[PDB]
């Protein structure tokens, strides 16, 4: 399981983005089969590592007037959360201990977005969500109520004899 | 004597102006309510009710003078107005109940009044088959009807007709053994067959009102009809004249008499608290101020009531001037307006703003419970008949026609005269009597 | 209707230059994206190249609205409403920096039958008012107009409104001592009578500064009664705008200054040596309406639901008639024979008139063949 | 059906969404809420079976302005009886940070008193005496000056702003820029204040910088600004929904503007839920016209002008005492007139202009946005309101007929109390000539109001 913050919304689709403008070897490494040319599509491309976007279940959990990762510790867990403007970034590249303010942001966020996972249980709950349902478990942390459902009502009519309706596009 | 009955059939297809639109709402839902009044106040068969149902369908224009057939302007007034009416009901099943109980009670009352030579083609006008039969067929077989009729004591078979229908339409009356049959028919007398109408009508109408309701949502989306659909009971009275202007002279000295001769019992009350505490919440002052200036006071009049009336609860008289006398001014005066210029209507003081405790607004026989009302009721002189009376319409929800009896019975007379929805007409029609 | 248009227009534009489909103007992207939306102003005022912004349309953006950055945009040519489908680079989700405009598809021509090869030579006359100095309400240019009529003898005459104008002097100081109504029909039978000789046919179209009509777009046909039955023959009253088969060549009219309303808000990457009026023309032609700024003008009503079904151009004119206060003149642009004549009357002076000629050639050839043949814009 | 059942237990439903339902208990003992609360679970689940409501929170004082709008005094409920009420506020963000020190200092003490635990007559009476002073305050000069400075930052060059001369902001900006040395740029933030000078230009054409108003003279602060313009709306989005209170007595506690604020004040704001002639067209603005000879500018608003005894037709004798042209000679430039005004008034209502109706935004557009709410079109300044018509179809139906009933003599006669008065006017002032010079000006309104205008209610799309 891989969590992260807008993931589903900016973060995946850039590292892919940036992984084939660079070249980089082995781009298959992020998700779990071995593929040659990756598609231009982000479901796809991690297959095998289930991705967890605490944006998206906080909204199913919780009530928040906004849901940013700065807001979303505010309530939650209740203390502050610095923010670094974009415009700022270039100019924290002059001094050593600057840089290091950088670096520290960075690795403070991955742990209040792993504290925000663990306080709104969304991975066991995740599980019990799933099994009830009858579905797979990457489907029901992307989100959508109604998929979820959709697949409770086919096994039911399946084990009772039915004709189920053709998928629509 | 015309022919104003009808089965409400096949909506009308005109094009109609707005404000005949809002008039013939208004004047069908004022009808309709003055009905009800009528039968909780009388019985069906009296000579005051159909006296006064028939001059109140004179003055709101529902059956007059003649015109060339179609445009006859009082039988498409009742058409285009049922039809319009029947929007504002179809949504709540009280509403829905209300509606089809007394839309019954004015086609039995226009049923009552055609003569009995019409009749016969009022009914084969009417949905497919109802015939009558002559002297001779009717003497023929008098002996099997008067026998065939139920336990009514005596030969008395008079002059009334006899309807022959079929049997299945009656089945009602023939299950019970109530009528006689003869090759697949019945002969009924008038009464049977009037019932037999009002349960076919009722039928109908609730089958259309069922299905109307259905498809209200193309109605809805309408800006100029959302004052017909929503509020056609709501707060504001059918029709009020006793409002916000007007003329009248009263004095400051006389208050305290005519609020034991001519204040209904919720401006007693308010007056009551005021005097003796020194004081009256938000509700309470916004209640009996507006009915003070309904009633002729003026503004420098109601400053010195409100001024006089509260130095006495130890306050500093500037502090009146600087948070209290606002209010009285604006009150008075220009915009602002729907609840702060208007004075009180019945339906808004029963509907709106439950008192809680603390707080002596509100209507006394609504608001207060029935232990308390009779004690209430109890120490302003009634006789205990009139308290069992009065309790026995509180308990039917006929909070008007109580404080209507109440009226009756302060001033001794035997009817009021009017129908009471607003407590400045309470007082108007009280001084009138004088 | 305003989704519908928009959702019209794109789907001809997505089915002309073949486009796979069309991104979401709020879902951020790293690579180039296709957008389909319309230009509007984020202010009251003027559009300028910083207030540009782009508004989706409701199946795709739900309505959404972007900033657009025009600083990498080499050439282009906008004005608010129009519908525009943009290729640009949008990677935060929040602003578009434009890198591609397509250019407009117009309608296909008329289509000519083998009747309309068999007509001959036809002559035309134009004209639009005020037909009255704003000093006088003599009407001297419209006695000058009806003798140039009977000299000449044509065989179409259009005249434009306003024939009683509302920004005259007499007119908004109500110092007329008759009806609005009565002196409309004055005018009105001065014109008719005085030109029954030539048996010229007679096209009025109405105004939104005639004080006795309706001020609302589209305007209906003008009402008059009086009129014999040899007068029935001679006269027709059309609306405005209007399509006009004269002799199997359609001609556009429509009398609002739309010349003047979309050149004073109307923003292009070039300024030194462009033609604005080839360009503004052509803007209207591509856009498929007789009016395609939004919102109009200051003083211009609109009624929207009517004119969805009463202003559209069903097919690219042959010679499209465009009144307007700017200088007079005559351009062939896409195909189209524009012609502006002017007002007939401007400030104290006299103004101007046309006259066309028309006859449709043989039908093979070198694809367009213009049936207008020659055009003259003549002083009064 | 579950709202029927509230209120016939003498209990008030407040709100309700498919989901959730508010009542309102009228009690102030929390033990009697719960009893009152299980009260209702029964008498909902004894018709039905299944469906079953359940208890969610207690709120000790509300304000209620809109679905998700509020500012609430939630109960958190401790061991036996006892309790903590927790301040909770939720939609009550202003999107602007333009506003001074006064405004937003004013506006949190009416927040902080209304989240009190006093009773609403306490609440107001604070609220009230407090705002008395703060317009004393103002008038007399007692509030220092770096109350009134007002920060805004710029998102482009001042030279960019199509709105340029309406922004008061930009306009100090371009000052700065052309008069001294520094220049300002896209990103900075502009301090001003609004002054007086004796020029009559606009509020947002008198903006100053702060430092130019001390070494100045003849400009002084103005007063009438931060009044109506800076403190009213920041207490008003609050204090309207209080029952009596109006937005009109707020500018009484303020100062002197009631009758001029009022004509600022709302039209469809008064719709909580027929009227007279009197109070429906109390809006509807007067027909005038000068009169051909002497120029005196007419005012007609009846039929008849004056009252009792002398009272005449409106259209018998010239206003002006000197002039002896009667108006009713000059019938056809009345007519003439009429057209000119209703074209007015028509293209009005065609303009489009929407204004938002959050009176911190207040957001004037004649742009129709594409994405609406559930009410209407959505604001895009601030992205949580709903734009409303300044101009609505309604006013324009009321002032043509407005129009139409100042020159109906056949209705204005029968709404005479005697039928003697009515009969000696009738063959003194009405004859059949000056019966049929009414008809034509009336007739003119009625053309408008002919065919157009939806004044027509079609019953056959009604019905079937
Ligand atoms: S019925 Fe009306 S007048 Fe009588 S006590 Fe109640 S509110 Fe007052
Ligand atoms: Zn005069
Ligand atoms: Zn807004």
């Amino acid at each position: 399981i891989i969590v992260g913050h807008n993931i589903y919304g900016f973060e995946l689709e850039v590292l892919l983005q940036r992984i084939n403008v660079c070249k980089a070897p082995h781009w298959s490494k992020i998700g779990r089969l071995k593929r040659s040319n990756m598609p231009k599509g982000e479901r796809n491309a991690t297959c095998g590592r289930m991705i967890c976007d605490v944006e998206i279940s906080a909204k199913e959990l919780i009530r928040c007037k906004s849901y940013h990762l700065s807001e979303l510790v505010q309530q939650i867990l209740k203390t502050e959360r610095v923010v670094i403007p974009m415009e700022n970034i270039q100019n924290m590249y002059s001094e050593s201990s600057q840089l290091l303010y950088l670096l520290e942001h960075t690795w403070k966020d991955a742990k209040f977005i792993l504290q925000i996972m663990c306080e709104l249980n969304v991975l066991p709950l995740a599980l019990q969500i799933t099994n009830i349902a009858g579905n797979i478990m990457s489907r029901t942390l992307m989100g959508g109520r109604s998929e979820r459902n959709e697949f409770l009502l086919l096994h039911a009519f399946y084990e009772n004899n039915y004709i189920v309706p053709d998928k629509q596009i | 004597y015309p022919h104003c009955l009808q089965f409400y059939l096949q909506p009308p297809s005109e094009n109609i102006s707005l404000i005949e639109f809002e008039n013939l709402a208004i004047d069908r839902v004022k009808l309709l309510k003055s009905v009800e009044n009528l039968g909780v106040s009388y019985v069906k068969g009296t000579e005051q009710y159909q006296s006064k149902l028939e001059s109140e369908l004179r003055k709101l224009k529902f059956s007059y003078r003649e015109n060339l057939e179609d445009e006859y302007e009082p039988r498409r007034r009742d058409h285009i107005s049922h039809f319009i009416l029947r929007l504002a009901y179809c949504q709540s099943e009280e509403l829905r109940r209300w509606f089809i109980q007394q839309e019954m009670d004015l086609l039995r009352f226009r049923f009552s009044i055609l003569p009995k030579d019409k009749i016969q083609d009022f009914l084969k006008d009417s949905q497919l088959q109802f015939e009558a039969i002559s002297d001779e067929e009717k003497t023929l077989r008098e002996q099997e009807i008067v026998a065939s009729s139920p336990s009514l004591s005596g030969l008395k078979l008079g002059f009334e007709s006899i309807y022959k229908i079929p049997f299945a339409d009656a089945l009602d009356l023939f299950r019970g053994r109530k009528v006689y049959l003869e090759d697949g028919f019945a002969y009924v007398p008038l009464k049977d067959i009037v019932a037999i109408i009002l349960n076919e009508f009722r039928a109908k109408l609730s089958k259309a009102l069922a299905l109307t309701a259905r498809s209200l949502p193309a109605v809805q989306s309408d800006e100029r009809l959302q004052p017909l659909l929503n509020h056609l009971s709501h707060s504001y009275t059918g029709q009020d004249y006793s409002t916000q202007g007007n003329v009248g002279k009263i004095s400051l000295d006389q208050i305290d008499l005519l609020s034991t001769k001519s204040f209904p019992p919720c401006m007693r009350q308010l007056h009551k608290a005021l005097r003796e505490n020194h004081h009256l919440r938000h509700g309470g002052r916004m209640q009996y101020g507006l009915f003070l200036k309904g009633i002729g006071l003026t503004l420098e009049q109601a400053l010195q009531f409100w001024k006089q009336e509260f130095i006495k609860g130890k306050m500093d008289p500037d502090k009146f001037d600087k948070g209290y006398s606002y209010n009285i001014r604006h009150s008075f005066g220009k915009e602002g307006k729907r609840t702060d210029y208007t004075p009180f209507s019945c339906l808004k003081i029963i509907l709106s703003n439950p008192p809680s405790q603390g707080d002596y607004h509100g209507c006394p026989f609504r608001h207060s419970d029935p232990e308390l009302l009779k004690q209430k009721l109890q120490s302003y002189k009634i006789s205990p008949g009139g308290i069992s009376q009065i309790l026995d319409l509180v308990k039917g929800t006929h909070y008007q026609v109580a404080c209507q009896k109440y009226f009756e019975m302060i001033h001794n007379v035997d009817d009021c005269g009017f129908s009471l929805n607003h407590p400045n007409q309470f007082f108007c029609e009280s001084q009138r009597i004088l | 209707v305003l989704t519908c248009k928009i959702e019209e227009l794109g789907s001809e534009l997505k089915e002309h230059y073949k486009i796979e489909a069309f991104t979401p103007l709020l879902a951020p992207a790293q690579e180039p994206v296709t957008l389909l939306g319309q230009i509007g102003c984020d202010s009251n005022g003027k559009l300028n190249n910083k207030s540009v912004i782009l508004e989706g349309d409701r199946e795709h953006s739900s309505g959404a609205q972007i900033p657009v950055d025009l600083s990498e945009l080499k050439e282009y040519s906008l004005f608010p409403g129009q519908v525009v489908i943009m290729e640009g680079i949008n990677t935060t989700g929040r602003k578009l920096v434009a890198t591609k405009l397509y250019e407009g598809v117009p309608l296909p021509f008329y289509q000519p039958t083998e009747e309309d090869a068999d007509f001959e030579q036809s002559m035309v006359l134009v004209a639009c008012g005020p037909y009255t100095t704003s000093d006088s309400i003599t009407y001297d240019p419209l006695l000058d107009l009806i003798a140039v009529i009977n000299h000449d003898r044509p065989d179409v005459c259009i005249l434009f409104g306003p024939f009683l104008d509302a920004k005259h002097e007499q007119v908004e100081n109500c110092l007329l001592t008759s009806p609005f109504e009565d002196i409309f029909k004055q005018c009105l039978r001065t014109i008719i009578e005085g030109t029954r000789s030539s048996g010229s046919h007679l096209v009025f179209v109405p105004s939104l500064r005639d004080v006795h009509h309706e001020p609302v777009y589209p305007q209906p046909p003008f009402s008059y009664s009086d009129l014999s039955r040899e007068d029935k023959k001679q006269v027709q009253f059309v609306s405005e705008p209007c399509s006009l088969s004269i002799n199997g060549v359609i001609f556009g009219l429509t009398s609002t200054d739309l010349l003047f309303h979309l050149g004073a808000e109307e923003i292009s990457s070039s300024s030194g040596t462009s033609d604005r009026f080839s360009r503004i023309l052509k803007h209207i032609l591509t856009q498929r309406s007789y009016y395609p700024l939004y919102p109009p003008q200051e003083d211009m009503a609109i009624d929207y639901e009517s004119f969805y079904v009463y202003a559209q151009l069903p097919v690219t004119p042959d010679v499209l008639i465009i009144p307007s206060e700017l200088r007079y003149f005559v351009k062939d642009v896409l195909g189209c024979v524009c012609v502006n004549p002017g007002r007939l009357t401007k400030g104290q002076v006299g103004g101007t008139f046309a006259r066309l000629y028309l006859r449709r050639p043989a039908a093979d050839g070198a694809e367009r063949q213009s049936p207008c043949i020659a055009v003259q814009v003549v002083r009064i | 059906h579950t709202k029927e059942m509230v209120q016939k237990m003498n209990l008030e439903v407040i709100y309700g969404d498919t989901d959730s339902i508010m009542i309102n208990t009228n009690s102030t003992n929390l033990e009697e809420v719960f009893k009152l609360g299980n009260k209702v679970k029964s008498e909902v689940n004894k018709l039905y079976k299944l469906l079953e409501i359940d208890i969610d929170g207690v709120f000790k004082s509300l304000l209620l302005l809109k679905k998700k709008k509020y500012a609430a005094l939630v109960v958190e409920p401790t061991s036996d009886g006892n309790y903590v009420t927790k301040q909770e506020l939720k939609g009550l963000d202003i999107v602007r940070r333009d506003w001074c020190d006064l405004a937003k200092d004013t506006g949190n003490f009416v927040i902080g008193q209304i989240l009190s635990d006093q009773s609403r007559d306490t609440i107001v009476e604070n609220i009230q005496k407090r705002l008395i002073e703060i317009g004393e305050n103002v008038l007399n000069g007692s509030v220092p000056v770096s109350q009134f400075e007002i920060n805004k930052a710029l998102t482009k060059d001042p030279q960019d702003y199509p709105d340029k001369k309406s922004l008061p902001h930009v306009h100090v900006a371009l000052w700065i820029n052309s008069q001294g040395g520094r220049k300002v740029k896209a990103g900075d933030t502009v301090s001003y204040v609004i002054c007086q000078d004796g020029s009559n230009l606009t509020a947002s054409q008198r903006a100053y910088a702060p430092e130019q108003l001390q070494k100045q003279d003849n400009l002084t602060i103005d007063t009438q600004y931060y009044l109506a313009q800076q403190i009213h709306p920041v207490v008003a989005r609050i204090c309207e929904p209080i029952d009596g209170i109006d937005a009109v007595l707020i500018a009484t506690w303020l100062g002197l503007d009631p009758t001029q604020f009022r004509v600022h004040h709302y039209h469809k704001d008064e719709e909580n839920d027929q009227l007279t002639d009197e109070e429906k067209y109390r809006d509807c603005e007067r027909f005038k016209c000068p009169c051909p000879t002497c120029g005196t500018e007419n005012i007609y608003d009846n039929v008849f002008d004056g009252s009792g005894t002398d009272m005449e037709p409106s259209l018998y004798r010239c206003s002006n005492i000197d002039c002896k042209a009667s108006p009713l000679t000059f019938t056809v430039q009345l007519s003439n007139k009429l057209i000119m005004d209703i074209r007015r008034f028509i293209k009005k209502y065609y303009d489009g202009w929407l204004i938002c109706e959050e009176p911190t935004c207040r957001n004037r557009t004649r742009h129709l946005p594409l994405q609406f709410s559930r009410t209407g079109p959505l604001c895009p300044a601030c992205m949580k309101a709903t734009l409303q018509p300044e101009y609505s179809d309604k006013s324009l139906y009321t002032q043509l007929c407005f129009y139409r009933y100042i020159f109906d003599a056949e209705c204005a006669l029968e709404k005479l109390t005697t039928d003697h008065e009515k009969d000696k006017l009738k063959k003194q002032f009405f004859t059949p000539k000056v019966l049929q010079d009414y008809r034509k000006l009336k007739n003119t309104a009625e053309q408008f109001l002919s065919r157009s205008g939806y004044s027509e209610v079609n019953l056959s799309k009604l019905f079937a």
